[PDB]
């Protein structure tokens, strides 16, 4: 359930 | 340095809601 | 955490989440101690026993967080890990001693209202506040129960527990880098660490100088908030040597 981090990372 | 201050409470001198039952447990 | 509470913004502003990058999903808490160097459970980063050996790239650091399971724009900040450094006598096989690790980052973090490193206690601070009776703080993610998620930060206070009381309550073995906390049946309070919530820290105020030291490091239990149980912590003065060993060496 956890929201997409930028992909910079 | 200036570990262990928190920007939002000791900083301000601003208590967290429970950090009292912390210091009364200090005997 | 079992019957905690949701945190206050910036109240643990040293807490540090250990994210898996494939499935993406929490590893383990753990703690900011200074600009480019993170502490946690050895145990969080290899654990035989459950096919557990993660890399550096295999994790993300997020600190200055909240919310369990949002992306808080413009508030966490999310680090890269340069290296791990596991303690060289980590017990896994047995009981979990010496279960502590040190990760350094790839760059230093910056301060914030939300991101501020905890400090670590030396004889003096030991020798006061870890004390039968006196409590401590543990933040973690993890479980509300042990058999769901929280949507924030949570937190609860606990008494460390005469080392006797430790003792009997549990089959393990106990060592002296090892405390307990929590409350006893006879108490009525509750609360405990649970899965998710390994790798961060147990804080104490001090009285003398009104700082957070992190005292202990969620490291294991048997269930969680189980009436007769405690939740155990590596006693992180005992291991001292090796942080600052660590640090001095590759700092
Ligand atoms: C919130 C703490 C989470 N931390 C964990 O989950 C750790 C990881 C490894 C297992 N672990 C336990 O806490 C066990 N549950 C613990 C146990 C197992 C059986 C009977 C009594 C204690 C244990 C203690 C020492 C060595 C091995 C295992
Ligand atoms: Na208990």
């Amino acid at each position: 359930d956890f929201e997409e981090i930028p992909g910079e990372y | 340095a200036d570990c262990g201050l928190r920007p939002l409470f000791e900083k301000k001198s601003l208590e967290d809601k429970t950090e009292r039952e912390l210091l009364e447990s200090y005997i | 955490i079992v019957e905690g509470s949701d945190a206050e913004i910036g109240m643990s502003p040293w807490q540090v989440m250990l994210f898996r990058k494939s499935p993406q999903e929490l590893l383990c808490g753990a703690s900011l101690i200074s600009d480019r160097w993170v502490l946690t459970a050895a145990h969080c980063l290899l654990y035989p026993p459950w096919d557990k050996n993660f890399t550096e790239n295999d994790l993300l650091v997020r600190i200055g967080k909240h919310s369990r399971t949002r992306y808080e724009r413009n508030i966490e900040k999310i680090s890269m890990l340069e290296k791990i450094y596991i303690h060289p006598r980590y017990n896994w096989r047995e009981n979990l001693d010496r279960d502590i690790a040190l990760m350094k980052l790839k760059k230093p973090v910056a301060f914030s209202d939300y991101i501020h490193p905890v400090c670590l206690p030396d004889r003096e601070t030991a020798a006061s506040l870890l004390q039968a009776g006196y409590k401590g703080r543990v933040t973690g993610w993890g479980n509300l129960k042990e058999t769901g998620q929280p949507s924030v930060l949570q937190v609860v206070n606990l008494p460390i527990v005469e080392r006797p009381v430790c003792k009997d309550s549990t089959r393990i073995r106990i060592t002296d880098n090892m405390f307990c906390a929590g409350y006893k049946p006879d108490e009525g309070k509750r609360g405990d660490a649970c899965e998710g919530d390994s790798g961060g820290p147990f804080v104490m105020k001090s009285p003398f100088n009104n700082r957070w030291y992190q005292m202990g490091i969620v490291s294991w239990g048997e269930g969680c908030d189980r009436d007769g149980k405690y939740g155990f912590y590596t006693h992180v003065f005992r291991l001292k040597k090796w942080i600052q060993k660590v640090i001095d060496q590759f700092g």
